């Protein structure tokens, strides 16, 4: 590809790589995610604000029913925790399986004795967390502990 | 000075409305007027300070729980009666299976159905315009906030969009670079073991 | 009066958060490239020596 | 429907609040019907 592996390189040297390199995307989302992860477990990039949330898989309940996707709503708040959730490396879902870690639950909680009695049924069970997580993790550049932010 | 009108019946006339209009100086407890109408006659009444606050002594009810019951009771169960010649009004709180006193004013009437009637349209006329006025200024700002909120949520999407289109094409080119680079080195590792 | 406050204080809201995001997305592309400069340098120093090492043998 | 009260002035009438109500559907041009009052009488009539 023209990275001389003979010579130690700069900025501008790698960017023409990449420019010149073809476009494509047959990692599945889900894989990429992984190699991201691990890319920045192994070299520490980790607490990197933009990717805090990379180990978060989150469910965010706009949908008037859990898990339909013909009952969003919005113009509420939660779009915007879900630009700030992806902004910050969280893989955001539009339905609620066993894969999920954390719920985020805003104003409207006449669906949280529901989400309580589904994970129930779980293996791995999801945190149902206040709006509020995501916004002071985001503001301190840092997770902040969810404990404080459960329900 | 303050004021409030509400529609009520008597009992002593059970298939009528009536109203009551009550207009007071800063607060309802430095004492009040009172007006009562059919629609065809005028009743008042001034009853101030020192007996208002004569009533919550008279009563066993307290200030708090009975200026507050007077003004869920006549600000808006309950239960009314007026006499047009003695001008005796009463009402009281009736409860579930028991009853007791709350209020009664001796009024005294005057001389001006349609003066009283006039000025209850033209407050209700009033401040039902200056509601619509106010009605369209909110509405009009705050259009501009909402069309400004979904405008930086516009911009906001296309910069979330931007950004994770940004990670996972450079991850993807350097996964690749970086790959090649790990495969090499452990293909030479192995080949160099071996010699 | 309700949804004047709310919108007020949520513009706001968005009006930073969004500002802080753009300078945030503007400092990325060049913390990946340094993070990606020195590992792959490194990378081609382990190269670079095992090649010799496999040519003289 | 709509209505609406409006107020006035007749000109016999300088010092009294006089109250006009229409009434009619939509247009006011299908016919309305009309009220006056002072606080103390009224009058009504129609108009086609």
């Amino acid at each position: 590809y023209g990275d001389s592996y003979f010579i130690d390189t700069d900025l501008n040297q790698l960017k023409e790589v990449f420019s010149g390199i073809k476009n494509s995307n047959e990692q599945t989302p889900e894989e990429m995610a992984s190699l991201i992860a691990d890319l920045e477990y192994r070299y520490s990039w980790d607490c990197s604000p933009l990717s805090m949330f990379r180990r978060h898989t989150v469910y965010l309940d706009s949908y008037a029913v859990i898990n339909d996707l013909s009952t969003k709503n919005e113009g509420t708040r939660l779009a915007i925790k879900a630009l700030e959730l992806r902004f910050h490396g969280a893989k955001v879902v539009s339905c609620l399986a066993e894969g999920v870690s954390h719920v985020i639950i805003g104003e409207d909680h006449s669906r949280v004795a529901d989400f309580k009695a589904f994970r129930r049924t779980f293996k791995r069970k999801f945190k149902i967390l206040k709006e509020s997580w995501v916004t002071d993790s985001i503001d301190k550049c840092e997770l902040q502990e969810e404990n404080q932010y459960l329900i | 000075m303050e004021r409030k009108i509400s529609r009520i019946h008597l009992v002593s006339e059970p298939s009528i409305t009536h109203f009551l209009q009550v207009s007071w100086e800063k607060t309802l407890e430095s004492g009040f007027v009172i007006t009562l109408t059919d629609g065809h006659s005028a009743w008042t009444g001034t009853v101030s300070e020192s007996e208002i606050s004569q009533e919550a002594d008279d009563m066993a009810m307290e200030k708090g729980k009975y200026v507050g019951e007077l003004r869920k009771a006549l600000l808006s169960v309950y239960t009314f009666n007026f006499s047009k010649e003695s001008c005796y009004f009463f009402f009281e709180k009736n409860l579930k299976d028991v009853s007791f006193r709350l209020g009664s004013f001796n009024l005294e009437k005057v001389e001006n159905p349609a003066e009283v009637i006039r000025e209850l349209i033209c407050y209700c006329l009033d401040t039902i315009a200056e509601n619509q006025a106010k009605n369209e200024h909110l509405q009009k700002e705050n259009e501009r906030l909402l069309r400004d909120w979904n405008d930086v949520q516009g911009r906001f999407e296309k910069c979330v969009s931007a950004k994770e289109a940004l990670e996972t094409d450079l991850y993807k080119r350097f996964i690749l670079v970086l790959n090649e680079k790990k495969t090499k080195i452990r293909s030479l590792h192995n080949k160099l073991l071996n010699a």
